[PDB]
């Protein structure tokens, strides 16, 4: 009775200590202590050995550490499956995580927490392709996700240039109640601006200008659409830049220009000969601590700083040069 | 559990109100909505309690005040009372004025529906209690708030009923105890919703006859929906939910906010209160992924589940108290993938024993003890209700202690 | 107190013949479609959802439709989950027909 | 009905 | 029910037997004839299907 | 009546004179640019519009 459980906690306190030092057979002998005296190791004790190997980054050692769980017949703990999926996602196991996901699909356990940590862990390593596949498969059915995950993958996919994966997640996010705000649109506009075709980012912008309260355009949003129009490969594009400035000017008590807005306007107004319009804007840039280094950027994009210096000379404006 | 009088269904039924598989009861309580026959699981929702817009009050929630079932006439000297009311603080005052107006205007629906409403001798709201009855409550913050809230309505009674009182404005509240009845009714039976009337989406505090009779339970099975075209409020049975042949159908009042100090303010008292707990402190921390693991409680604080497919009926010891005290406590998690240290000196035992010391069997004041429960004296409909609140808080604390010691006992299987 | 309790509630008799001509004229379906559309915001989305559900119905159990008019099937399914008996697929019978075809006026 | 198009999750 | 060479036959097939009628992809032969006699005047008419998820041009053949 | 006509002596570099840009097209950029925009008006007919 009390003595039996009083003796049980004696090994129990040191049983997890065999996982404190990350022992492989030391924890086994502790289980062997009670297997000899007839003390069925409660699944929490059974799980402690699984933690011992998973803290050593033992891929198949942990699998063997769990392979005996079904052989004995004890149903593993919720923490048991949670611990393994964290390791497999951390190392990059693509199909191994789904193997556990089937187990809770048979043991009357929800996979939401396990699939959430599995998805998040896969992004914590550079397994970007794996992260999209796991999230999309689980969220295709009924699986609500925390808003933190939605922000992470939309930004992360757009960071590496995965608009196809990012757009699908955004469409999937809006299916489950959550409404896309200006932050999500800003992430999408990062890659749509660098796509050559201007009217793929404008369609996104018109979805925000005439949108609801939360999805209203931000100062970063106008920068992306301005950038997408000034580096088109063909056709006149200076008039559409005039509209965007006019809309930004009219909506001014909520939107204020920043360094990049003046930088892009200097570049756009100098490529086509609207030099006057540039000199004006240049001034604004002048009072920014970034200087013309960002306006120059690298030698790419036609070297806009070279344009401003050259075009000022060849037109007549020399004092401002 | 006897059904209501035939006049209850009518008077409103004649004004296009249809109830399909329900029948309100009459037994002494809130009238109550209990079903008949069986519905079996469905796909999306089953509509019930077709309630039109004409049988409402629906004052707007923001300036300007508008009432779509127009009650106030043009130039009536009661819109000045409402337009002089402080917004965003006391929505139950102008609502009380509308309710009082819908008692002496014409043969309005609320002139007849007033009888079925609880009277002054009835009702449980603390705005109708007395000084020593409010004192009979193991709480001082709630006592202070309710003593202030019994005022701020005496004050907004002499500012508009002071010896000048045009007979239109008079004869609505000749004394400051029926205005308290209207204020309590407004507090108890108001619901804030979104109403798309035409091209206007607005938020409004509304009063719904035949729908306030839906009792409360924190495990609900009823939605409130507003049909945009024909302007009708409807209760909806939840998808995939079996319904028995007379059991309670409930719609929650408050969710995501509780603490039993605002729900109790809005009527009766908490019973299971799945969102309230007492701050512990006093110790370092307890583990997180073992309190919800011994009872197989699902995580994700906003949505906590028990997974009835747990074991061979492991226990009958899950309640709102368990699901509440499973997320309002120290709950150290650290890296969330630890060795699960079974250090009962630190991760268990004494620490929760310290909680047992922190909850030293009601150590704060202990104004009373086990003797209070079931004193067997019912009266005034507001006394024995503060006693009920004390009973339920004591029961919550006791069951929290019991669950904690069950958890600390069962960490090894 | 208000003396109109039954004067406005007396049952109108002779309604049995004004219960049938609704049923062969398609009146029940017409009066059910609007009640299904009483809560929808955009009717085009409702129509597209109905069409997609009917397409799924045709795909899953192909070898039944051609008579049942799966659009009628999905409409009856949606109307049958809130009471409103609405026999399956709104199918019409000929209770008194020792012959192959009605003249149809 | 050709405005947006259906998705169905 | 008009110009489609390949779609009249398939609706006949899926209507003799029974299936879900699939929405067509290629333009009717009227547009093909249009592009044909706008080619005879030394003029182009090219369709494109710029994707919303990859920005990859999907120029149709006509 | 929704489109203006860029009147003569309004060359600049964005709007060539004789152009028929929209009303918003002109009034949004006039609030931003500073050249001679110099449009006047067009009540285009049902055929010309």
């Amino acid at each position: 009775s009390a003595a039996e459980k009083g003796l049980r906690l004696v090994f129990m306190e040191e049983l997890m200590s065999k996982a404190r030092n990350r022992d492989a057979i030391g924890v086994s002998d502790v289980i062997y202590d009670m297997i000899v005296a007839g003390l069925t190791p409660g699944p929490r004790s059974y799980h402690g050995l699984v933690v011992a190997h998973v803290l050593n980054a033992d891929e198949e050692g942990a699998m063997k550490s769990l392979r005996r769980e079904l052989s004995v017949g004890l149903v593993p703990l919720h923490e048991t499956f949670v611990a393994l999926v964290r390791l497999f996602g951390s190392k990059g196991r693509a199909t191994r995580g789904l193997e556990i996901l089937a187990a809770m699909e048979k043991l009357n356990y929800d996979i939401r927490k396990a699939w959430l940590v599995l998805v998040e862990e896969l992004v914590r390593s550079n397994h970007l392709e794996d992260a999209n596949k796991v999230f999309l498969k689980g969220a295709k059915g009924g699986l609500r996700a925390t808003d933190e995950i939605y922000d992470l993958m939309i930004e992360e996919d757009c960071k590496s240039g995965d608009h196809s994966n990012a757009l699908t997640i955004a469409y999937e996010m809006e299916a489950a109640g959550r409404m896309a705000t200006t932050f999500h649109f800003n992430c999408l506009l990062s890659v749509q601006a660098n796509c050559g075709i201007p009217e793929v980012a404008f369609a996104t912008f018109e979805n925000m200008e005439f949108g609801e309260d939360y999805m209203k355009p931000d100062t970063e949003t106008y920068n992306w659409v301005i950038q997408a129009y000034t580096r088109a490969e063909s056709y006149d594009r200076v008039q559409d830049v005039a509209e965007l400035l006019g809309l930004m000017v009219e909506d001014h008590k909520r939107l204020q220009p920043n360094m990049r807005t003046h930088v892009l306007l200097v570049e756009c107004f100098t490529k086509y000969c609207v030099i006057r319009e540039a000199i004006r804007h240049f001034r604004a840039l002048k009072n920014f601590e970034g200087g013309t280094r960002l306006l120059h950027s690298q030698g790419n994009f036609g070297d806009p700083l070279s344009l401003y210096l050259r075009a000022l000379c060849r037109e007549g404006r020399i004092e401002e040069l | 559990m006897n059904l209501a009088d035939p006049d209850f269904y009518k008077i409103g039924y004649v004004r296009s109100f249809r109830a399909y598989g329900v029948e309100f009861r009459e037994g002494p309580d809130g009238f109550g909505v209990f079903a008949s026959k069986d519905i079996e699981p469905l796909r999306r929702a089953r509509m019930i309690m077709e309630i039109p817009l004409e049988l409402m009050l629906t004052i707007s929630k923001r300036l300007p005040w508008m009432f779509f079932p127009d009650i106030v006439p043009v130039g009536h000297p009661i819109f000045d009372i409402i337009n002089s009311t402080d917004p965003k603080t006391d929505w139950d005052l102008r609502l009380a004025c509308l309710l009082l107006l819908a008692f002496d205007q014409e043969d309005n629906f609320w002139q007849l529906y007033g009888d079925f409403l609880p009277s002054a001798d009835e009702c449980t709201s603390l705005l109708l209690a007395t000084e020593e009855d409010l004192l009979e409550l193991q709480d001082e913050s709630l006592e202070l708030t309710m003593r202030e809230q019994q005022h701020r309505c005496l004050e907004f009674w002499e500012k508009n009923w002071h010896s000048a009182a045009p007979l239109k404005i008079k004869r609505l509240a000749r004394d400051p105890k029926i205005f308290m009845w209207a204020a309590s009714i407004a507090q108890t039976r108001c619901i804030n919703m979104e109403m798309r009337i035409g091209a206007l989406i607005q938020d409004a505090n509304v009063l719904v006859p035949y729908a306030d009779m839906l009792n409360h339970s924190f495990q609900p099975n009823c939605f409130f929906h507003w049909r945009f075209k024909d302007r009708m409020l409807e209760v909806m049975i939840n998808p995939g939910s079996r319904i028995k042949k007379g059991e309670e159908m409930t719609v929650n009042y408050l969710s995501g906010q509780q603490n039993n100090i605002f729900m109790q303010r809005f009527g009766f008292s908490s019973a299971v209160n799945p969102w309230d707990a007492i701050c512990f402190s006093g110790d370092s921390r307890i583990h997180l992924d073992t309190f919800l693991s011994v009872f197989n409680i699902t995580g994700l604080r906003q949505e906590y589940y028990y997974n009835s497919k747990s074991a061979k009926e492991g226990d009958s010891f899950v309640d709102g108290a368990v699901i509440a005290a499973a997320r309002t406590l120290p709950t150290w998690s650290d890296r969330d993938v630890p060795i699960i240290p079974s250090v009962e000196r630190k991760a268990a035992k004494e620490l929760q024993e310290q909680c047992h010391e922190i909850l030293a069997k009601y150590p704060t004041t202990a104004k009373q003890d086990q003797q209070i429960l079931d004193a067997t004296e019912d009266g005034r409909r507001t006394l024995e209700a503060a006693i009920k609140y004390r009973l339920h808080r004591k029961l919550f604390i006791g069951k929290v202690i019991d669950a904690l010691e069950i958890y600390q006992d069962r960490i090894l299987f | 107190k208000d003396v109109f309790m039954e004067a406005k509630l007396e049952r109108v008799p002779f309604l049995e013949e004004q219960m049938r001509k609704v049923n062969e004229g398609g009146g029940v379906m017409a009066g059910d479609i609007d009640r299904l559309m009483k809560s929808e915001d955009n009717r085009f989305a409702f129509v597209n959802e109905i069409a997609a559900e009917a397409t799924a119905y045709v795909n899953n159990n192909r070898d039944e439709y051609g008579h049942k008019k799966a659009i009628h099937h999905v409409l009856s399914n949606r109307m049958n989950d809130a009471g409103f008996a609405r026999p399956e697929a709104y199918l019409e019978t000929e209770p008194f027909s020792p012959g192959p075809t009605y003249l149809k006026e | 009905t050709g405005f947006k198009g259906f998705v169905h999750h | 029910k008009s110009d489609h060479i390949k779609a009249r036959q398939e609706v006949l097939g899926t209507t003799i037997i029974g299936g879900t009628i699939p929405n067509p992809e290629d333009a009717p032969e009227s547009f093909r004839l249009l592009v044909r006699e706008l080619r005879s005047l030394a003029l182009e008419l090219n369709h494109f299907l710029v994707s919303e998820r990859n920005f990859q041009i999907n120029r149709m053949e006509a | 009546t929704s489109k203006v006509l860029v009147s003569e002596d309004g060359m600049s570099n964005v709007f060539l004179p004789g152009e028929l840009i929209g009303l918003f097209r002109a009034e949004r950029t006039g609030r931003a640019l500073e050249e001679a925009i110099c449009y006047r008006a067009t009540l285009l007919g049902i055929t010309r519009a």
